[PDB]
C-alpha cells in the first residue's frame, strides 16, 4: 500500500494545476478517496472526498463550487482539477484511502498518509 | 454543532478610523480559527490564521489576538479597500458553522 | 526561535496541586480513537511558547 503523489509546483493564483497520486499495492475496492491538506508549521485539515459506487462528493467549507474531482479505477490513479486559485492555498498535500470499504460500518477510516507535494503560491 | 455568534451585526466608520469585531465560540476554540474577508460578487481571502499569523500578501495593519473562547480583530486604520463584509469561523471539530456578517458602510 | 518551552494543553482532569505531568500521551479524544496516531483529532500535548 504505497500512494505517490505528483504535479505540485510553483504558478501563479488563479491558474490551473492539476495534482495525481497513483494507488499501488491496493486491492480493487469501494474505498472512500480522501484528500488533506497541511499549511506548514500548522494542523491537519481535510479538503474533499468520494465515496463508492460513485457520488457521494463533499468538500470542505471554503473550496466549495472550485474543485472539481473525478476516479478512474482501471488506472489506479486519483486526479484533482484545482480552479480559482488564491494565495491562501500554498500548503502541503497528502491523498489519503481511509483503507475501509466496509458495507457495515463504513465510517472510522484510518487514513494514511503518502509521502506528499507540497504546492507554492508567489502573487 | 458549534453554535456560533459575531458582534456588532452592523458597523459605520470613516477613513482612519480604529474598529474592532468580536465573535466567540460555545466550545473551547483556543487557537485554531480563520478570518475570511469576501467582497459581494466575488470570492472570499483569508487574512489572519490561527488569530495570531500575517499571511503573506496582507498588509500588517490587520492585527488580531485572543484564546480560549473570547475572540477579537483590531484594525489599526481603515482603507477604501476595507469596505466590505466580514465572517470567522472555527477549525476545530465536526463539521463547522459560519457566522451571521457585519457589515462596514459609509457613514 | 529556540523553543525549549514545552507546555500542556489538554489532561482528562484537573490537576491537583503539587502534581507533575510528565507522559506524552495523545490528548482525550473521546469520539474517535487515537489508537497513538497524531492524525485528526489527535494532538500532541506539548506545544512550545515560540
Amino acid at each position: 500500500v504505497q500512494l505517490v503523489e505528483s504535479g505540485g509546483g510553483l504558478v501563479q493564483p488563479g491558474r490551473s494545476l492539476r495534482l495525481s497520486c497513483a494507488a499501488s499495492g491496493f486491492n480493487f475496492d469501494d474505498y472512500a478517496m480522501h484528500w488533506a491538506r497541511q499549511v506548514p508549521g500548522k494542523g491537519l485539515e481535510w479538503v474533499s472526498g468520494i465515496s463508492g459506487n460513485s457520488g457521494s462528493v463533499e468538500y470542505a467549507d471554503s473550496v466549495k463550487g472550485r474543485f472539481a474531482m473525478s476516479r478512474d479505477n482501471a488506472k489506479n490513479s486519483l486526479y484533482l482539477e484545482m480552479n480559482s486559485l488564491r494565495t491562501e492555498d500554498t500548503a502541503l498535500y497528502y491523498c489519503a484511502k481511509e483503507t475501509t470499504p466496509w458495507g457495515i460500518y463504513r465510517s472510522g477510516g484510518l487514513d494514511v498518509w503518502g509521502q506528499g507535494t507540497t504546492v507554492t503560491v508567489s502573487s | 454543532d458549534i453554535q456560533m455568534t459575531q458582534s456588532p451585526s452592523s458597523l459605520s466608520a470613516s477613513v482612519g478610523d480604529r474598529v474592532t469585531i468580536t465573535c466567540r465560540a460555545s466550545q473551547s476554540i483556543h487557537s485554531f480559527l480563520s478570518w475570511y474577508q469576501q467582497k459581494p460578487g466575488k470570492a472570499p481571502k483569508l487574512l489572519i490564521n490561527s488569530a495570531s499569523t500575517l499571511q503573506s500578501g496582507v498588509p500588517p495593519w490587520f492585527s488580531g489576538s485572543g484564546s480560549g473562547t473570547d475572540f477579537t480583530l483590531t484594525i489599526s486604520s481603515l482603507q477604501p479597500e476595507d469596505f466590505a463584509t466580514y465572517y470567522c469561523q472555527q477549525s476545530y471539530i465536526a463539521p463547522w458553522t459560519f457566522g451571521q456578517g457585519t457589515k462596514v458602510e459609509i457613514k | 526561535g529556540n523553543y525549549n518551552y514545552l507546555y500542556r494543553l489538554f489532561r482528562k482532569s484537573n490537576l491537583k496541586p503539587f502534581e507533575r505531568d510528565i507522559s506524552t500521551e495523545i490528548y482525550q479524544a473521546g469520539s474517535t480513537p487515537c489508537n497513538g496516531v497524531e492524525g485528526f483529532n489527535c494532538y500532541f500535548p506539548l506545544q512550545s511558547y515560540g
